[PDB]
């Protein structure tokens, strides 16, 4: 019984200001960032763990069934969609802005 | 205080490790010869107060079984004679056979030219090839193999009848069984026992039902590497067997066509007798209930009120789609449509499954290696006994009351993890030091 | 140098059917599941299946069961590999655009991603 | 009680079963089987010849129980005698120590040459 | 001498050269190949465990060696007078080849007694 | 903690410390590779035999009741032990080793029939 649940449904921030996704999951969770429709990318592999090539400027941390996604130094690059995701469900994800 | 150190050697201590086991066994693929003989009574000392924790996705055994089955078929595969002049062009008509409508073309009468002891010479030959064996280039024909791979016949006096073979721990090393019941795959074991050689593994290749394995001790065990992944095949352990009767009733003549000096290629002449269908019978009365026990199995997991759903394969390759097995030397493939066809709700007739025979066969899910196992004469029937399922979920938006398990893929290693789930494998490290008053 | 390329997009009428391609080059396609996902504009992802590369097994949403078809072809020497999504019966709510994505491990991350193929309906 | 027999028994019980353990330490390509086995069996050769030279180095050569003078550590395991040859088995004890035992293999080593040094100067006057 | 030459002579005579048979016990690219480094690793087994016998039953690095164990006369209801000086090792062998486990099993636990014994004694 | 071979330019008061440094690499570890370790390991049983023949079996510093010949070597202790080192010394008792080999064999061989003879009055 897989469940999830994303906190903003539209947010905005100042380049500069750290922001904090909620996602709310049980099981093995992975973030992703969608820009304008285009092909997805993984940012974060399990709760913590970032894949290769990826800035700096996104991390994760686990506790509980939530997930954080610390973002600090936010960049003209960072303002995307972003999403979580378990196994076949994914919830339609947040939208930053400026 | 006052203590010091004292070297003890010999403590009974062991960590994880891998290993290069040897096979015991009491002519064939899997080699009898090779193999040692057995101890003619095996000894399991129970290890009272110790809990080990067991784990069946991440045990060595089944990779190295997997290893060892595959180097056993090639070094089999390896004398045997090369069927290259085979791929040539086959003019291909319909065996006499009135005019069955559909299944007409699953044996075709194919002639060809083929090599003779003297090379500057040629024959006009014919012989019954099955409709997978081959495919079209009206009546051209050519083996399915001729753009992919070569083909090796196997040795006629070859046998690929699976024998018990014991995996034996070399010195320094142990074997430890779980003989705790009702232990899934994973996880802590408190009835352990060390054994010097496993039991009796018989090597059995088979897809959607695993054949003639262990029959559990006291319930239907379902295990998972995790239930709520769908890509992780489930394997399904019976408490009780489903016999199943296949058999193919062509009588299926044998002739022998020189290929060259010293080489024969063995190949259907004539089926003697009225052309029949290959198939398997599973008993009603018992395979209903066995899925109860199983639908009661997996409502543990997945919920009480759920809608439990059997449905046949979706698709893929021959192997996966149809029940694939070798029955006394001839590969059979059965639809098993019939068989996972249910809906469970919370709450002398016979399954017969149509199978087709195949030559051409492309094993351990290789590509670029093929063998073409020769006909046999005479009828072949068989009596195996159904003792687990692999199967996998649907997934997708599983919130809803359904969940429909279709029958899974053969990786064959899910084969031997059935068998092996019990065993694991140790390194015993004598040294040990501890604190006693004594001194030099 | 893993590389997933996919089909140019395309448009046809309801019922009939379509055929996306997933080239997948540069890697060992057998040892990783490929996916499909489906996005509706101004919507989230949804699931559409994964077929092992090894056996060619699909396996699929009872939403999608009975219309989505996942097939995969192999060339000579395995680099290449097209995997192909078929929807059967179209509709007008099937107007999607589609990914097809490799599963790597048990975590299911998904490395890469292919372009995209908008099917318009 | 057999190979193994006295796993789940505390230390003391289990050091009375010393020998069960060591005959079972050394009971035991043309073909599939061959050259892996033959260097299966090289390997455990070789690692019961290192943990012989080890005994050896340690002046506890042809003992399965031998005494030292290296002095026990109090920060290697506080607890007392009675708590460890009564209450805990082998495989505990050794999940305890599995960081310290480099450390105490090194002093056991430094203790017996310098023993075996003492002991050709005190044979030397 | 010479290796294996006392096989004849006296079990006494026999006993000041054991040194010769004890040092000859240790001493597919090509058929030969394979096949000796098997028949090495054969004797390297062979002599560890020969070896590794000795040393559990405290006789380690000696080639005589008193133990603790009594003759029990179930073995062998002989007399040591004549034994030393009118037999030799293979009928001595072909006596008492059915009672050698137990022998051995006895010798074990008898070393496994006097080594708990002397680290009791060295605790006080 | 000088090394494996470390000590090997030193003097031999310096050198007799390491003993167990180059003791211990004696037994660090295709058909070639096979027969190479079968090698190692009989030859490593090999000089465990001469120790143990000679009584000096588990004993890197063993002392033995054979007399030193003066003819082997005329020098005395002091420019044995602090002016040379082990290379310079095993190449000035090259020619005599095998005599001092069964010297000690046939020392110890009297030595355990002595205690025989001693042990079972
Ligand atoms: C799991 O079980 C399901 C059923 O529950 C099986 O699905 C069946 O698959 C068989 C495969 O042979 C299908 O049979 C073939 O279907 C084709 C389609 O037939 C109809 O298609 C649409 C229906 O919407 C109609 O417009 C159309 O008029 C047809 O009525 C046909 O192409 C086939 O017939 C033709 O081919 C054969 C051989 O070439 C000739 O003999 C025929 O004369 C004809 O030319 C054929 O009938 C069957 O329809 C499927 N059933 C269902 C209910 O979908 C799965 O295959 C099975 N899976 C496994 C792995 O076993
Ligand atoms: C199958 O995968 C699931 C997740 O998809 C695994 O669930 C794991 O369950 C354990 C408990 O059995 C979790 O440990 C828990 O962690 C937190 C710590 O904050 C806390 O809630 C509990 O005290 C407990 O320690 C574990 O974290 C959880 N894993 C994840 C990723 O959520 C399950 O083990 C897997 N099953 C297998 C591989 O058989
Ligand atoms: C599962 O195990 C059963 C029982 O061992 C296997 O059935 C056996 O298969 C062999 C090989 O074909 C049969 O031997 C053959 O029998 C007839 C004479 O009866 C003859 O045609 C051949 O010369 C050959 O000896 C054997 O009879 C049969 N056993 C029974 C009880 O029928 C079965 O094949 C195994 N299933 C697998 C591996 O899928
Ligand atoms: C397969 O086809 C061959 C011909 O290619 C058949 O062989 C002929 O059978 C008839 C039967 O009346 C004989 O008179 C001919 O002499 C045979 N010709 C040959 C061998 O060249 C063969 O019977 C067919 N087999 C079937 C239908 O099972
Ligand atoms: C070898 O030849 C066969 C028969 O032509 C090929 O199988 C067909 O391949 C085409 C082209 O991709 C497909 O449209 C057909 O559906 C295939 N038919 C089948 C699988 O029955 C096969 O791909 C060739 N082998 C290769 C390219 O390795
Ligand atoms: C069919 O399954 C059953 C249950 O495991 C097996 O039948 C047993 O056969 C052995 C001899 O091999 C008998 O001693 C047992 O009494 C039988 N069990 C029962 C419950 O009667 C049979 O071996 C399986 N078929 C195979 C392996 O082909
Ligand atoms: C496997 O068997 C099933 C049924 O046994 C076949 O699928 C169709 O089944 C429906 C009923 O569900 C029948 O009305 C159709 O006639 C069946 N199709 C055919 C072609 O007979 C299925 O085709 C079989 N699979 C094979 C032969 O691969
Ligand atoms: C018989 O063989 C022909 C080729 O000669 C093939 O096309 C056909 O499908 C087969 N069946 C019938 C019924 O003619
Ligand atoms: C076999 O050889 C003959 C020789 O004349 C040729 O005409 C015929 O087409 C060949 N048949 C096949 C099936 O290759
Ligand atoms: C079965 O799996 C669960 C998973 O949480 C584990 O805790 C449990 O110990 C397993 N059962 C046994 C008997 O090992
Ligand atoms: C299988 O055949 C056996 C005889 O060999 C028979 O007793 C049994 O009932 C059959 N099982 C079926 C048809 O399910
Ligand atoms: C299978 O058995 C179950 C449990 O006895 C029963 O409810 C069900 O109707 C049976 N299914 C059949 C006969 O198809
Ligand atoms: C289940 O599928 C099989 C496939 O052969 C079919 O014969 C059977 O009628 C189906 N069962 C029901 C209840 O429709
Ligand atoms: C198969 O054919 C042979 C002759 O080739 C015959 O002796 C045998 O009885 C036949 N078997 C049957 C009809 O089952
Ligand atoms: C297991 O431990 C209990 C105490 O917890 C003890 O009485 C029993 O003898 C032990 N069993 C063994 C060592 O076999
Ligand atoms: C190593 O020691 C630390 C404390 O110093 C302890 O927490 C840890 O468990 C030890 N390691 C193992 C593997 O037991
Ligand atoms: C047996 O041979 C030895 C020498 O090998 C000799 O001393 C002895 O006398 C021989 N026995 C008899 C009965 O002569
Ligand atoms: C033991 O072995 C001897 C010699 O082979 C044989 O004669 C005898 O019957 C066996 N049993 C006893 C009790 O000595
Ligand atoms: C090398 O020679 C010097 C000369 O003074 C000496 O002190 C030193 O110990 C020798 N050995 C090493 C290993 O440095
Ligand atoms: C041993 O004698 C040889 C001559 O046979 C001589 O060349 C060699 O140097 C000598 N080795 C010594 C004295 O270490």
């Amino acid at each position: 019984d897989i469940q999830m649940t994303q906190s903003p449904s539209s947010l905005s921030a100042s380049v500069g200001d750290t922001v904090t996704i909620t996602c709310q999951a049980n099981g093995y969770l992975n973030w992703y960032q969608q820009r304008r429709g285009k092909a997805p990318k993984l940012l974060i592999y399990d709760g913590s763990k970032l894949e290769r090539g990826v800035p700096s400027r996104f991390s994760g941390r686990r506790w509980g069934q939530e997930y954080n996604l610390t973002i600090n130094n936010l960049q003209p690059e960072d303002i995307a969609t972003y999403f979580c995701q378990v196994y076949e469900f994914v919830v339609p994800g947040t939208r930053l802005d400026l | 205080e006052n203590l010091w150190v004292t070297v003890y050697y010999g403590v009974p201590v062991w960590k994880d490790a891998e290993t290069t086991l040897f096979c015991a066994s009491d002519h064939n693929v899997w080699a009898t010869h090779a193999c040692v003989p057995t101890d003619p009574n095996p000894q399991e000392i129970h290890l009272e107060n110790v809990t080990e924790e067991f784990n069946m996705w991440k045990n060595n055994m089944v990779e190295q079984m997997h290893t060892d089955i595959i180097s056993l078929w090639d070094q089999s595969l390896k004398p045997c004679v090369k069927l290259t002049p085979l791929c040539v062009t086959l003019q291909c008509t319909n065996v006499t056979n009135n005019i069955t409508d559909d299944m007409r073309g699953e044996l075709k009468n194919c002639s060809f030219n083929m090599t003779t002891e003297l090379r500057d010479k040629k024959q006009k030959v014919y012989s019954l090839f099955y409709r997978l064996d081959v495919v079209q280039i009206n009546k051209e024909y050519r083996l399915i193999n001729c753009n992919t791979s070569a083909i090796t016949q196997a040795c006629p006096k070859v046998s690929f009848e699976p024998i018990p073979i014991h995996y034996c721990a070399p010195a320094g090393f142990a074997i430890l069984k779980c003989k705790d019941k009702k232990f899934n795959g994973t996880g802590p074991c408190p009835s352990v026992s060390t054994v010097q050689c496993t039991h009796g593994i018989k090597p059995v290749v088979s897809t959607q039902l695993l054949l003639n394995g262990s029959l559990a001790e006291e319930e239907v065990m379902i295990r998972s590497e995790n239930i709520t992944n769908n890509a992780k095949n489930i394997l399904v352990q019976f408490n009780t067997p489903v016999q199943i009767n296949c058999t193919r009733p062509n009588n299926n003549t044998r002739k022998s066509i020189r290929i060259g000096p010293g080489q024969a290629f063995y190949a259907t002449g004539d089926i003697i007798g009225d052309i029949r269908q290959a198939h398997c019978n599973v008993s009603k009365a018992t395979w209903n209930e066995t899925l109860g026990k199983v639908v009661k199995q997996l409502r543990k997991h997945f919920g009480n009120n759920t809608i439990i759903r059997f449905a046949n394969s979706s698709g893929g390759d021959l192997e996966v789609t149809t029940h694939s097995f070798n029955c006394g030397g001839e590969f059979f493939y059965c639809n098993t449509s019939g068989l996972f066809n249910s809906t469970w709700i919370s709450n002398n007739d016979s399954i017969t499954l149509p199978c087709r025979i195949k030559q051409i066969i492309n094993m351990w899910q290789r590509i670029g290696q093929a063998m073409y196992a020769p006909p046999i004469q005479g009828v072949i029937r068989c009596v195996s006994n159904i003792t687990g399922l692999i199967l996998t979920r649907d997934g997708g938006s599983t919130n809803s009351t359904t969940e429909t398990f279709r029958p899974g893929g053969g990786d064959m290693r899910d084969n031997w993890r059935s068998e092996l789930y019990k065993y694991k494998v140790v390194k015993i490290e004598p040294l040990g030091v501890a604190p006693t008053r004594c001194k030099r | 140098q893993v590389q997933l390329l996919q089909s140019g997009a395309a448009v046809t009428k309801p019922g009939a059917s379509v055929r996306v391609s997933c080239e997948a080059s540069g890697y060992n396609i057998r040892d990783y599941f490929i996916h499909w996902w489906r996005q509706a504009p101004g919507q989230g992802l949804q699931w559409v299946g994964w077929i092992n590369p090894k056996t060619g097994q699909p396996n699929n949403p009872r939403q999608f069961q009975g219309r989505v078809s996942l097939t995969r072809h192999a060339s000579w020497d395995f680099d290449t590999y097209s995997f192909y999504m078929d929807l059967k019966a179209l509709r007008s709510d099937d107007t999607a655009v589609y990914f097809c994505a490799r599963q790597r491990s048990d975590y299911w991350d998904f490395d890469v991603w292919g372009s995209g193929t908008q099917v318009t309906v | 009680l057999g190979f193994l027999g006295a796993a789940g028994s505390t230390m003391g019980a289990a050091s009375m079963t010393l020998t069960v353990q060591a005959r079972n330490l050394l009971s035991g390509p043309g073909t599939v089987w061959g050259i892996k086995q033959l260097q299966a069996r090289v390997l455990a050769v070789e690692r019961y010849l290192r943990d012989q030279q080890l005994l050896g180095i340690w002046g506890c050569s042809g003992k399965l129980i031998c005494c030292t003078n290296v002095p026990w550590n109090s920060s290697w395991s506080n607890r007392n005698l009675s708590e460890i040859w009564d209450n805990m088995t082998w495989l505990q004890w050794d999940k305890e120590i599995s960081n310290y035992t480099q450390i105490i293999y090194g002093l056991l080593e430094e203790s017996q040459n310098q023993q075996e040094k003492n002991e050709q100067d005190l044979l030397a006057l």
